[PDB]
């Protein structure tokens, strides 16, 4: 054995090199250049605002077409450039069932409670083929209340909908007289995967909580 | 310096200017407090009653409140020299029984000359600053 | 100790080896560099055009070449309708069919040199394309409004304009304009899309009716 | 043959140590330091241009679950993020002999009306029991050469930084209302905005750009 | 490997020879030969006294002809050698703001202050290009007291002048009628490192304490 040795030695340096490289995967998950941009897009668009007409939807990023939130992903291209039936734009995984979106419901009015978790828990998503403009959501809203010494858990079954035009979640407490909050989550973070949510009065839209989720997801 | 009728009423201004606005109110006492406790932590002992072992607690908070409306008493009042004598004399009587070493309130002085300009961040005068305290302290300890 | 400087002088020397490799390493890459280039793909696709068109087809008229490796010939008809008619596909391939050379906005332009009809020195001609339409039952064609247009001089300030229509043919990578309707008979043109890519034609501005070349420009779309 | 055959599997060997690296250095190009910190920056002025996410005094700990706390508790060595945000952007730019260098955008208060202004940090002093509001010594320094005269001048004062802000303040040595306020990207700290403003009427009526020389 | 690796031993030897040399360097620093001189020659010559008036300046060092100090470091040549517009004689560094001189103050009249610190800082500097004879100086001199029991800084603001002939800082209290005395620096040492300062009363220039500073400079 030569340096036959010695290169074998090379190959063990090799096999290391390569499963710390495996390792680094881990941390390279953690970035996210085409995510990040989509975010920064998303919050500049959002700083500009636009000229359309509220329940109108905006053609492209600096297109000047505007279009009715009725005909957005309804099957039929009504923009000049079809982007009310782009992909990203009718992206139905907000919504998908299954989905639980956490995070911190800080509140500043109607309730005294101080900050503690609440879950969006996507329970069911009903798409007529007849008006596919908007999806159906039924969901379960769970809160972690510290309230008395020890914990609770407050939850309510509640239903709305997904538009995708405005990118909006709209859950109201399904048949809940018993003072629970509705609650509107945007998906304005460039992704579906999270949402800057309010708690809020159903009949006025006032907002009694701010709340943002991210999709973590699996109890 | 020393607590004049005039820098009393430099000390009196400056000490609205951070007070006066319940914001962070209880955040400026913990920050105080924070500091008081990072330089002598043996004295925490003595706030046992009111959970000194933690600044967070509900109970410390009310402390901590209470105390800055006793400075606040005092302070408003560096210009009403009987209603100041009475003040201090109530405090001092609150403060008595309990061993404090003055090593515990250069610690309180401290602190508070460190959170005030932090609080402030402009126009503030540290030397009239620590005349008033001097003359509080004094009070408050007989 | 003595041992650790012994060790320490085999690993300082080591790395000096190692940079003395990178020193060299750089030298010879720069030799490398003094190479010339590679070349430029634009240069190579309308060099291949060029030989490509010299080269030319045994097509008949109203055919046009499917391209490829075993030449074969198909109508105009049946280029970009939705049904393979090339033995391999071509006639639907999606370059092939790029309807970007006909899209709204698109202008080509360049310098003419004139034979007849316009007495002026060679000045450039625009050619815009300002509407389309491609019917979903007959897709062979793409028919289009466009506007020809001359560069003339800061005095002249009395420009001629000229409002035209017809279509983008897929397989003979042919835009043919005509007068517009009720119009004067004045000009038409015919560009021939044959560099290799959507952005170059062959154009020809001609009478409508005879087809006579009035003049010739090599267009470009900016 | 025991020439040959080695020689090719050294080979083989060079060519996969080629591949891997290359993996390896994808990974460094995605978690390029520079790179984050420009992704930072440019997110800085996205912010800049956004509604504050927080009361007039207090600091936004960011994250995918954002909190508001107090500037008196950040960088007090007592974690009051639940991500514990206010507690990890504690590093100083300023070191104790950094030069930054600033040149002028406008100006008009200052009393040489200079050209640049070399801002140089002499000393730090960081209060045990205070981390969060590290006092700085440094001295202003100023060369305009004008027809009449040639002026130097190297003035002392005394700083705050204040990690909640990311913003150096330095306190008037002169005897104008002119104090000197750095702004830091948030990300950048090779770098900050200037701005010279009047103690009292809180007029902005002096900037420079300041970079770490 | 033969005697390569003694030959490599003695390289090792040598590596080690230039670290212990290059730690030479910072005792070598110590010892400034041409300084040295230069301060014997200051001394001397001070000891010899010139045959000028006084606000004059004598040109070389053993040449006869005088100037008024009034023409020196003016950007005229006035001296027959044009030793009045010399490098070192025009050197501009004694009062190079950001000088930061310190030394012990000795009392011995007008205060009763024990042996202390004192530090002439060097806050700005003014010069006319159409009166370059003389340097406007503005400092801080600030003064380390351990009066009673404990330390306490005692500073104050002052303006005065550098003059190049007799090689002069001059620095009296700015508005400072609260006791502060002047200060009278020459840096006769042979540099612009070093200084025989005194604090003196303006008015009569009278001698209360003796100080000598040295630059040293860095807080
Ligand atoms: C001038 C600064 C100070 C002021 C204005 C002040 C004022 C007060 C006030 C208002 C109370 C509330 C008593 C009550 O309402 O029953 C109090 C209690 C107390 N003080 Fe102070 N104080 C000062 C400094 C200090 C010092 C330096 C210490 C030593 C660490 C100290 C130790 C205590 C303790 C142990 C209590 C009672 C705690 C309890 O309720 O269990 N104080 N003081
Ligand atoms: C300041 O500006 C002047 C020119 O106006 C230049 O000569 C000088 O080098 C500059 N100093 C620094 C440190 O930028
Ligand atoms: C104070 N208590
Ligand atoms: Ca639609
Ligand atoms: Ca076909
Ligand atoms: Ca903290
Ligand atoms: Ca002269
Ligand atoms: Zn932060
Ligand atoms: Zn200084």
């Amino acid at each position: 054995d030569p340096r036959l040795a010695a290169n074998g030695l090379r190959l063990i340096g090799l096999e290391r090199k390569l499963k710390a490289l495996k390792a680094r995967l881990h941390e390279a998950e953690k970035i996210d250049p085409e995510g990040f941009i989509k975010e920064l897009d998303a919050r500049v668009s959002h700083v500009e605002g636009t000229h359309c007409a509220k329940k109108e939807f905006q053609c492209g990023g600096y297109d000047q077409e505007c279009i009715s939130d009725l005909f957005v992903c309804d099957g039929h291209k009504d923009c000049h450039n079809g982007h009310d039936e782009a992909e990203d734009v009718c992206d139905t995984s907000p919504v998908k069932p299954g989905n639980i979106f956490s995070g911190t419901s800080h509140w500043h009015d109607c309730l005294l409670r101080s900050d503690h978790v609440t879950r969006v828990v996507i329970k069911g998503t009903i798409r007529r083929n007849y008006f596919k403009s908007r999806i159906w959501v039924r969901a379960q809203i769970e809160s972690d209340l510290i309230h008395d010494g020890k914990k609770e858990l407050s939850d309510f079954d509640s239903k709305g909908y997904y538009n995708f035009a405005n990118r909006r979640l709209v859950l109201i407490p399904i048949a809940q007289d018993d003072k629970h909050l509705s609650v509107i989550c945007d998906f304005d973070r460039g992704d579906s995967r999270r949402a800057s949510c309010h708690r809020v009065l159903e009949g006025t839209l006032h907002q009694c909580a701010n709340l943002s989720v991210h999709l973590q997801g699996h109890h | 310096s020393e607590c004049d009728v005039l820098t009393r009423l430099k000390v009196k201004a400056q000490w609205r200017r951070a007070y006066s606005h319940g914001h962070n109110r209880e955040d400026f006492a913990q920050a105080i407090w924070r500091a008081l406790f990072a330089q002598v932590p043996d004295s925490r002992t003595l706030f046992k009653r009111v959970h000194g072992h933690d600044t967070t607690s509900p109970e410390f908070q009310a402390h901590a409140l209470r105390v800055l409306a006793g400075f606040d008493i005092a302070i408003s009042t560096l210009d009403q020299p009987d209603a100041l004598k009475a003040e201090l004399d109530h405090l001092e009587k609150q403060h008595e029984g309990r061993h404090i070493p003055d090593n515990y309130f250069d610690a309180f002085k401290t602190a508070l000359l460190h959170v005030l300009p932090a609080q402030l961040g402009r126009c503030w005068d540290k030397d009239a600053w620590s005349a008033c305290f001097d003359h509080i302290a004094h009070g408050i300890k007989g | 100790t003595y041992k650790d400087r012994r060790f320490q002088y085999i690993l300082t020397n080591q790395h000096l080896f190692i940079d003395k490799l990178e020193r060299d390493l750089h030298e010879i890459d720069d030799e490398f560099k003094k190479l010339g280039s590679d070349v430029k793909d634009q240069t190579v696709r309308h060099l291949k055009a060029r030989i490509s068109n010299l080269e030319g087809d045994d097509c008949k008229e109203h055919e046009a070449p499917c391209g490829g490796d075993v030449p074969q010939c198909i109508s105009d008809l049946f280029f970009c309708d939705g049904h393979k008619d090339c033995k391999n596909g071509r006639d639907e391939d999606k370059e092939v069919c790029s309807e970007v050379p006909a899209d709204i906005g698109s202008s080509f332009a360049g310098v003419v040199s004139w034979q007849a009809c316009e007495e002026a020195t060679p000045h450039h001609a625009v050619v815009t394309i300002t509407a389309n339409e491609r019917k979903e039952f007959f897709k062979p064609r793409i028919w289009v409004r466009a506007i020809l247009a001359f560069e003339e001089e800061e005095h002249e300030h009395h420009i001629k304009t000229f409002q035209l229509r017809g279509y983008y043919s897929f397989g003979d990578r042919t835009l043919a304009l005509g007068p517009e309707r009720g119009t004067k008979p004045v000009y038409g043109v015919r560009c021939h899309f044959d560099r290799g890519d959507d952005d170059h034609a062959d154009c020809q501005i001609v009478n409508p009716a005879s087809l006579f070349v009035c003049g010739n420009f090599a267009a470009e779309r900016h | 043959s025991h020439d040959e055959e080695i020689d090719k599997l050294n080979e083989d060997a060079l060519k996969l140590t080629h591949e891997i690296i290359e993996l390896q250095e994808k990974l460094d190009r995605r978690s390029d330091a520079k790179r984050i910190q420009r992704a930072g920056s440019l997110k800085a002025r996205v912010e800049a241009l956004e509604d504050p996410s927080c009361p007039d005094h207090e600091h936004q700990c960011g994250g995918d679950d954002p909190q508001c706390v107090s500037d008196l508790l950040v960088c007090d060595g007592i974690k009051d993020c639940r991500n514990g945000d206010d507690e990890s952007h504690c590093h100083n730019p300023f070191h104790a002999g950094d030069d930054f260098v600033g040149d002028v955008v406008f100006d008009h208060c200052t009393k040489r009306r200079p050209e640049n202004i070399t801002l140089s940090v002499e000393s730090i002093s960081v209060a045990a029991f205070f981390p969060g509001f590290p006092k700085l010594h440094v001295h202003v320094n100023i060369h305009k050469e004008t027809d009449e005269d040639e002026v130097e001048v190297s003035l002392p004062s005394d700083a705050i930084y204040s990690f909640a802000e990311d913003k150096l303040i330095v306190y008037p040595s002169e005897d104008d209302g002119l104090g000197l306020v750095g702004q830091f990207d948030g990300y950048n700290f090779d770098r900050f905005v200037g701005d010279i403003i009047h103690e009292a009427s809180k007029e902005h009526c002096a900037r420079f750009i300041f970079h770490r020389k």
